[PDB]
């Protein structure tokens, strides 16, 4: 875990997430997918304490999928994010809190609008045009402040994302073994294989 | 274990005008929750039209003022009674403070006077010697209360010209000695209300080309 | 605190100073450290004021309920209730209590209960911070079967010295006499005891 | 702080913010973080304020003594090493300094040296130093080319400080620009972030995260 | 804080200052430290501000229910017993230092309670940061057989000693008199010896000084 | 690791002639990193306004909690809650978490619909009510706000004048604090109209 | 780095119309033990100054020697040692103040609080404080330790500001001091009944009073107090 | 330790127990804590054995050198040398010393020197761990201008109680009499003093 | 500082040293040369505490160069290594020790033999066929145990070194921005520009 990014553009939400899983002085895996599909039009990336991340992500995934079956209806990105925040807001005052930070990228089919939420392990939710967790933000936020426009296309958003990854690969101390990129739009969720 | 530092409270304030400069400070001295003195001055005339105050730990404050006063004396002996300019005094104080970088003087220091063009000048220091000339500075316990008020009223920060769509800023201009003393008195009465270590009395030292004048004003004694 | 209880011919007498401290500040200079748990069973309190107070109240409650069912309790019974509380809650308590009482069968009795929660029956007992300074004096001067006047003098002289040396002790010397006659409260002011 | 300086076709750009901090208290907004050592040498300050101010001024005295003794302006390399050797003597005592010695000489050409208080001394083309160095790096690296014009290079430096001033809570106030050529350093003004931000936002169309 | 309690001929009086602090800052310049437990049982509070409010309300509520249950006017010893057993349970973590006073069918009473749950009895008592300043005045001027007017004067003088000499106390003096056979009179701001002086200047800005980006009407209706 | 100064933020409330004003900054950061410039800290339930500073997760939680509680109030009472009553509800809720508190600095503001009286109040994290005639302050630049309000404020200001005073109090205080700023919002509240203005302030 | 062992408590003082008064009890405490009862903590320097010292007694005795030695040193090659060039209170103070700050600056302090009371050659009243940290201040009333918390409030009711000094007689001033000493005896757990008092007047000179006692104490109301709440007996 | 020195009509007497402890183990039960620094100037040692021993040796050296140059030193002079060492090395010393001596002019004198390094001239002095238990007794029983037999009894009874209560004190009671007549050493065994 | 390697082959000594200089969350430089030429046929690479490294390296360099001038003669690699070890052996019991680890690669012209010495900050010297400091050794030693032969050529040694760098780039957590390689042989010291 370490690098997770998010960019909301005109018609979609793009999430980038590093592939490295390190422990000690060894990179145990370089092809790791740090995300879970909560619903057809909602994707959550995660980062934080080992174990806690996947355990939390799948626990949320299970709950949202249970809701979808029960109501035969997909929860809005706003509704899912509020559910996730409350779970973390409970967690922080537990005997052993989930130390997990997440980004929730989703396409609201009722509003026909993409939405990006950033939530930390304390339960601090914010909607953003672009987001990042961990040390990534210290480079990407200022970069996006400059280059980001609200009316960009998905192709323009991917180039903007390439610009972020290039900067991180240049200035970050740790090797994070590249990123897996995923796009969330009206047609659902798909993965960019060649990045 | 012995702790060599203490906090004697109070607060100080310096403002510069076109042909004058003021250095104010309350007269209260404290330790913990007790008042030590209701009138213990900490703004001093140091000669050569330089006023000085070193607010925080009074032992370190008095020691520093005492050393600078002495520095002025030896400057006259060594350089044919030459007047110590405010900019020179500032740099000298930096070396005094930094001289104890690894066992500091726990004080926020402010000096005031006139520059060599006859214009008003205020220099301010951190505890280890960092300094900067400004039009405006508040120091000490209630610096956080007074300083933003000064930014607004002396440097006209966040103030725009009415009806100009927040495009044209309020123009900068010097303040009269009458207007400056008004801001000083209001700053200290406001600080006295909300800070427990500030009160009792206010002593202002005004500096013009004619010399150093004093003014005293009562403050709330609670 | 300086506190003590002394048995004698006609019964038992309890004695205490009146100083309560929060650090070096005297929070109360006229404290009543001698407290009634039953008609003729009293106690002297030293240590945490809050702890000894909470304990004495619980004991008073237990003995009132005992009296309702089984009649007057013995002084031993009273001490046992104090012990039970102090011992079972030793980790959370700072209390040093002296229990003194008058039966008609057993006459005067004194039980002392230090920090641990142990019980010790004695002819006389001393306790509290200021007691350290009078172990020598009290040992040399205590006799069994003293008179009322002799015992009052013994306590007055003892606590006078304890007060003189201990900074945590002072004020007035309160006493409580427990005999067949009844219950008598005595007080002795600085002007008297200081110049003994 | 946030300070940067980079080499390019037309010399060296040097840009700094002007904020001083005492924890979360904003101590100053008008602080000078570029020391003019001589007409061909500049020094940037980041870290402990007195430490930087005192020792870089002191460095200026040592550079003056060099040219008096040797009848020749001190090299950027030598100047930077005087400072790095000094702080190395104090290593462990607790000095906090993040400095960049920038200048031009005939034998070296345009040169930048990074020097910090644990003794690290590095020659390089691009450096960003201070609490908001990462924010400046993000904008600078993504827009940097060697073939930048003097006009574009000046703006990129200004824009990089502005970026960091915005995001970094411990950077801001105003931007101080400098340009170093073969002829010496040239001051390119003080730029208040109060006005500069909205001017840039409007003209550049950037900073869309902020409520316009 | 500074709080006191004084017994007199036919009742009891308590008093308090009106300053609340967070660190060296005065959070509230005119807070109410005199709390009503029942109509004729009042409580002066020092320490953790919310604790003195919450604990006094809780016990006040239970006292009211008890009074209705027993069809009797509540007694001071009941409030005392309920407060001390509550505080003791929380081993001092509820930082309430209280002076409990009042009149009831038994007579007039005056007690004090500490955060750990210890209680004292007395003719004159004082608690809080300025208790030493207050107790000094009480020890100097208190006597047996005080009248009502004499007790109010002594009580308010003891609070003033705190106000002026203690930095943890200031502003105004609240008093509450509880006489036997009469209604308790709560004298809010009995003394106000710390009125703010007229400011030197009005800082009313010209309209349009503040730059605005957006305006919008907010819908508060259904 | 001081909950009250991780995210940053400030709130200030004032009283005027037949009106009240409440204002807040927009910053949400994680210590030095500024993250959001849209994070509003003032909420309203009917005609009662509540500003909350401090740890942002709790700011969110308490808003959601007070919306919950005021909604049930309105259903059962068949009327909107008043500022005085709401103030008590906040104090109750905060003290309920005495030994595990919400790390917040809430501020109530509003006009009583029956009496018409302007009302403001502040709290500590544990529930202690701070009622005031003039003004209430809260947040990481509380010192700065205290200094600005104590000097700039006067009684019985008209709504248009009160706006200028409160705005200048917030702006100049925010610029002296590293964790506050990044935009601002001011609510001017009259008996039966409420105007919301976004201020232009320096973005550093 | 020290820790104080044998200690002395409050020293109190105030100005009046013609001079200054100073007082301090005769106790040398060893923690909670009230070890030594014959300790004089007021030390006169010449016929125009009295130095009152609280805190560590071993350090007090060192300071005694320094002052004793200062009088000797001043007399050397000084025909006017008992006249124009006599030791002033202000000279004696500044010397101690210098020492105290130099010692704190070497992380080896003299663990004391000191009050120098006296009258200057021009008739002016001198009263100034200094402690282990080197902190100095002057005020119409000055007090150390518990005196600062309890005595000062009482003494400030007599002389609240500068203008109140001419209006205060020696009779009134001494009464206030003696009262404050009684209050301290009631409330300071490390204080004694026996004390010393000194008056330095510009006319009558130095009057040093020894073996004074706190008297007219109120203890009679104690007999009426019972229990700690509920307890009729 | 329990130690004391007492002035009387004909001069001064020093008294001490004989117990040395390393924790709860008695390293030496027949210790001589009364040590000669000059013909008729002796001292009682309490605190660190190593520290008090090193100090007493240095003092003995200083007084021997004083005597070589300026003749017999006063008891005050001896105490001043002790003070100088204890005060100037307060940070590194744990020593509580009582100095007692006989002049012909000044008769008997007693100076006590606690941890701080302060000096206190007294009619009599008590010190060491076991002294705490006899402040009450000694204060009530001390009189000025006592006889030799009366003073020996006063010390014997005092140290007997100090020993009885203090675990860090015990063994024999050594004494040293300082008068114009000369120097006399006395010893008193448990079988005698315990049953007083 | 971090990665420094050394391989002694038949006729030369090859030293590889990482180019990254990091501090905090920023890579300040990616072209750093962590070595100093002590004499024409002796090269020393270094790693450890910031500042200490270069200060120590240049201090040794100055001393060896002083010797070379004084005697008009080059000190043997064995002699230089013994001098360096003694300096570090003094250092470790100083008020503030040099926290620097070094590799000394040199060609002995009298023996016509390459020599590689490894010395840590304590003053612990060992001659080796291959060496490494820091976490590098935990990968490279076992790799070289397998693939190293004593009679290898310089070209074979460079391929062997490429194998080490590839492994480190795969398994090391931190990005060390590649390595600068230098060869020490009979003809002196030269740098491989394309690696
Ligand atoms: C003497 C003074 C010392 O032993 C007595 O034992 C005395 C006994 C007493 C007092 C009043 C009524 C009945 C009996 N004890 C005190 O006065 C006591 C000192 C003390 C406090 C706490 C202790 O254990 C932790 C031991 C002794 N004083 C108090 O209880 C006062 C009222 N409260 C405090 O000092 C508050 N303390 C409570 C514990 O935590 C630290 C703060
Ligand atoms: C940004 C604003 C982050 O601080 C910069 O690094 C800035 C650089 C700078 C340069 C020249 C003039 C002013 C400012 N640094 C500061 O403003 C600096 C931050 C800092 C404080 C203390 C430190 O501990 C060593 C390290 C960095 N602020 C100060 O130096 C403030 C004004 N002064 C003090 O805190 C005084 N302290 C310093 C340490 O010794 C005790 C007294
Ligand atoms: C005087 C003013 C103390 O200086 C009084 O004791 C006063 C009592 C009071 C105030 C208002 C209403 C009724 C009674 N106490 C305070 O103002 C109190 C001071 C204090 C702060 C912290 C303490 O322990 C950590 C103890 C006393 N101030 C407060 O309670 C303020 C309003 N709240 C905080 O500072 C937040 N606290 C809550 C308690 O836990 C720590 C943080
Ligand atoms: C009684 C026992 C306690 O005060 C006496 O003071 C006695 C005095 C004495 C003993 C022999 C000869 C002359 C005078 N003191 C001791 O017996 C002493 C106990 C003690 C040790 C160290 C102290 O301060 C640190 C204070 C009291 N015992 C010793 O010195 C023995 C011989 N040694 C140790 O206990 C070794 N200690 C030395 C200090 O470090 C811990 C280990
Ligand atoms: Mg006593
Ligand atoms: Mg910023």
């Amino acid at each position: 875990m370490d690098i997770i990014l998010g960019i909301r553009v005109q018609d979609s939400v793009i999430l980038a997430s590093s592939k490295a899983v390190t422990r000690g002085i060894s990179v145990l895996k370089d092809s790791d997918d740090k995300t879970r599909q909560l619903s057809p039009h909602t994707l959550m990336s995660f980062a934080g304490e080992a174990g806690d991340t996947v355990q939390f992500a799948e626990y949320i995934q299970a709950n949202i999928q249970l809701y979808s079956i029960r109501e035969d209806y997909e929860l809005s990105p706003q509704a899912v994010s509020s559910f996730v925040r409350q779970e973390l807001a409970k967690s922080i005052r537990s005997r052993r809190p989930y130390q997990v930070n997440v980004l929730i990228g989703g396409y609201d089919k009722k509003k026909n609008k993409p939405e990006l939420y950033q939530i930390d392990y304390l339960g601090t939710k914010v909607e953003l045009p672009y987001g990042a967790h961990g040390y990534s933000g210290f480079y990407t936020f200022s970069l996006l402040d400059h280059h980001y426009r609200p009316d960009m296309t998905t192709e323009e958003g991917l180039d903007l994302l390439k610009l972020c990854v290039q900067e991180l690969e240049k200035r970050m101390p740790m090797d994070f073994k590249g990123v897996i990129v995923k796009i969330v739009d009206k047609d659902g969720i798909r993965q960019v294989d060649d990045f | 274990q012995f702790n060599p530092y203490g906090d004697n409270g109070g607060t100080i304030l310096g403002i510069a005008g076109e042909d004058f400069a003021v250095l104010a400070g309350d007269t209260r001295n404290i330790t913990d929750y007790s008042i030590n003195s209701r009138y213990e001055p900490k703004v001093f005339d140091c000669g050569d039209n330089i006023v000085m105050s070193a607010n925080g730990f009074a032992a370190d404050g008095d020691a520093l003022v005492k050393r600078f006063k002495n520095s002025v004396k030896w400057y006259h002996f060594d350089h044919n009674d030459k007047k110590l300019s405010i900019n020179s005094a500032a740099r000298n104080i930096q070396h005094l403070l930094y001289g104890k970088r690894f066992f500091p003087y726990y004080v926020h220091t402010i000096i005031a006077g006139l520059d060599e063009d006859g214009k008003g000048a205020v220099y301010s220091f951190d505890p280890v010697g960092s300094y900067e000339r400004e039009q405006c500075r508040a120091g000490g316990a209630a610096a956080s209360l007074i300083m933003p008020f000064l930014d607004n009223q002396v440097n006209f920060k966040n103030q725009y010209e009415p009806g100009t769509n927040g495009k044209v800023k309020k123009p900068l201009k010097y303040l009269s000695v009458e207007e400056v003393i008004k801001l000083v008195r209001d700053s200290f009465t406001s600080a006295t209300e909300r800070h427990i270590q500030v009160g009792d009395g206010l002593e202002i030292l005004i500096v013009t080309k004619d010399g150093v004048r004093k003014e005293f004003y009562e403050l709330k004694r609670d | 605190t300086s506190i003590m209880a002394v048995t004698f011919k006609d019964g038992v007498i309890l004695g205490a100073d009146s100083r309560t401290t929060t650090g070096a500040y005297i929070a109360n200079r006229v404290t009543d450290k001698l407290t009634r748990v039953h008609d003729k069973i009293w106690c002297c309190r030293s240590g945490s004021a809050a702890d000894t107070q909470a304990i004495a109240d619980i004991v008073q409650y237990h003995l009132e309920l005992y009296t309702s069912q089984y009649g007057t309790p013995s002084t031993e019974t009273a001490a046992s209730v104090f012990k039970e509380l102090c011992y079972e809650n030793k980790d959370n308590l700072t209390a040093g209590i002296i229990v003194a009482g008058y039966d008609d069968k057993n006459k005067g009795e004194v039980y002392t209960i230090p920090l641990g929660g142990s019980v010790h029956k004695l002819p006389y007992a001393i306790a509290g911070s200021g007691s350290t300074f009078i172990y020598g004096y009290c040992d040399k001067n205590f006799r069994e079967n003293m008179s009322k006047e002799e015992t009052v003098d013994f306590i007055k002289h003892s606590l006078s010295q304890a007060i003189k040396w201990d900074g945590s002790s002072g004020g007035v010397i309160r006493m409580v006499v427990l005999t067949a006659a009844g219950v008598e409260r005595l007080i002795f002011y600085p002007d008297e005891y200081e110049q003994l | 702080t946030t300070t940067l300086a980079f080499r390019f076709q037309g010399g060296i750009i040097v840009a700094v913010d002007s904020r001083a901090t005492a924890g979360n208290w904003v101590a100053s907004q008008t602080v000078k973080k570029v020391i003019e050592i001589n007409p061909f040498l500049l020094g940037t300050t980041a870290g402990g304020a007195a430490d930087c101010q005192f020792w870089e001024t002191w460095l200026g005295s040592q550079c003056r003594l060099h040219e008096l003794r040797e009848k020749e302006r001190i090299s950027v390399a030598a100047a930077s090493k005087i400072l790095s050797n000094l702080v190395y003597q104090y290593k462990g005592a607790g000095l906090s300094m993040g400095t960049m010695i920038c200048g031009y000489t005939r034998k070296e050409g345009p040169t930048i040296y990074y020097v910090d208080s644990d003794g690290t001394r590095l020659k390089g083309d691009i450096f960003c130093v201070g609490s908001g160095q990462t924010f400046a790096y993000g904008v600078l690296d993504s827009n940097y080319k060697w073939d930048l014009s003097v006009e574009d290079a000046l703006y990129l430096g200004k824009r990089s400080i502005l970026a960091a001033a915005h995001r970094d809570a411990y950077s801001g106030g105003s931007v101080n620009l400098y340009h170093v050529t073969e002829d010496g350093w040239i001051y390119h003004g003080n730029h208040d972030v109060g006005e500069l931000f909205w001017k840039v936002k409007e003209e550049e169309g950037s900073f869309n995260n902020v409520i316009g | 804080t500074t709080i006191v309690g004084v017994k007199f001929n036919n009742g009891v009086v308590i008093a308090a200052d009106t300053r609340s602090t967070q660190g060296p800052i005065v959070a509230d310049k005119n807070c109410a430290k005199l709390h009503r437990i029942s109509p004729k049982i009042w409580c002066a509070g020092a320490g953790t501000a919310a604790d003195t409010e919450a604990v006094t309300q809780l016990i006040g509520s239970n006292i009211e229910l008890h009074s209705l249950y027993t069809s009797r006017e509540p007694r001071v010893v009941s409030a005392l017993q309920m407060l001390k057993q509550h505080l003791f349970k929380y081993q001092g973590h509820i930082g309430a230092y209280l002076i409990v006073a009042g009149v009831d069918p038994t007579g007039s009473h005056l007690f004090s309670i500490h955060a750990h749950g210890s209680t004292d009895v007395g003719y004159y008592l004082s608690l809080g940061s300025g208790s030493l300043a207050a107790m000094a005045v009480l020890e100097s001027h208190w006597k047996q057989d005080l009248t009502k007017e004499e007790a109010i004067k002594l009580a308010s003088d003891a609070i003033q000693a705190g106000i002026w000499n203690d930095l943890g106390s200031g502003s105004n003096v609240d008093v509450c008199v509880m006489e036997i056979g009469k209604d308790a009179e709560y004298l809010r701001n009995y003394l106000t010896p710390n009125v703010r002086e007229e400011k030197q200047k009005s800082y009313k800005f010209p309209r349009g000084t503040t730059a605005v980006l957006k305006e919008s009407i907010v819908n508060i209706c259904d | 690791s001081d909950p009250s100064s991780i995210n940053g933020g400030i709130v200030v409330a004032m009283t005027g002639k037949d009106c009240v004003a409440i204002a807040c900054d927009l910053r949400l950061g994680s210590q030095s990193l500024g993250v959001s410039n849209k994070f509003e800290k003032i909420f309203h339930y009917g005609h009662v306004f509540l500003g909350i500073t401090g740890l942002a997760t709790d700011v969110t939680t308490l808003n959601e909690m007070f919306r919950y509680k005021t909604n049930l109030y309105k259903l059962k009472e068949e009327r909107a809650i008043e500022p005085e009553t709401f103030t008590q509800l906040v104090s109750s809720s905060l003290y309920e978490r005495r030994f595990g508190p919400y790390f917040v600095g809430p501020v109530v503001a509003g006009i009583n619909s029956k009496s018409g009286k302007p009302f403001i109040a502040g709290f500590d994290l544990i529930g202690c009510i701070d009622e005031a005639k003039d003004f209430i302050v809260s947040g990481t630049a509380s010192d700065q706000l205290f200094g600005m309000c104590e000097s700039l404020y006067e009684p019985n200001l008209e709504p248009e004048d009160l706006f200028e005073t409160i705005s200048q109090a917030l702006l100049n205080a925010a610029d002296r604090d590293a964790l506050s700023g990044w935009g601002a919002v001011v609510y001017i509240i009259k008996k039966d109209e409420v105007v919301k203005r976004y201020l232009k302030m320096r973005q550093d | 780095t020290q820790q104080p062992i044998v200690t002395g408590t409050s020293v109190i003082s105030m100005k009046y119309d013609n001079g200054v008064i100073i007082a301090a009890d005769n106790l040398g405490s060893y923690g909670s033990l009230l070890r030594f009862n014959g300790v004089e903590r007021l030390i006169p320097v010449g016929d125009n100054t009295v130095v009152g010292i609280s805190g560590d007694i071993s350090d007090m005795q060192h300071i005694e020697r320094l002052l004793k030695d200062l009088v000797t040193e001043n007399a050397y090659d000084n025909p006017l040692a008992d006249a124009e060039e006599a030791l002033e209170p202000s000279y004696i103070f500044e010397y101690l103040a210098t020492v105290m700050y130099q010692r704190r600056s070497k992380m080896n302090p003299l663990w004391n609080a000191i009050i120098v009371a006296g009258v200057q050659s021009n008739g002016d009243q001198f009263l100034r404080y200094v402690n282990l940290l080197g902190v100095t201040y002057s005020s119409p009333t000055l007090a150390t330790g518990f005196g600062a918390h309890m005595a000062n409030p009482l003494l400030r009711k007599v002389v609240d500001r500068e203008s109140d000094i001419p209006k205060t007689t020696v009779q009134v001033a001494e009464e206030a001091i003696v009262n404050a000493m009684r209050v301290l005896y009631y409330r300071d757990a490390r204080s004694s009944r026996n004390f010393s008092l000194a008056i330095i007047d510009k006319n009558t000179g130095l009057t040093f009073k020894k073996n004074l006692q706190v008297e007219n104490m109120k203890w009679d109301f104690a007999k009426d107090i019972k229990g700690y709440g509920t307890q009729k007996i």
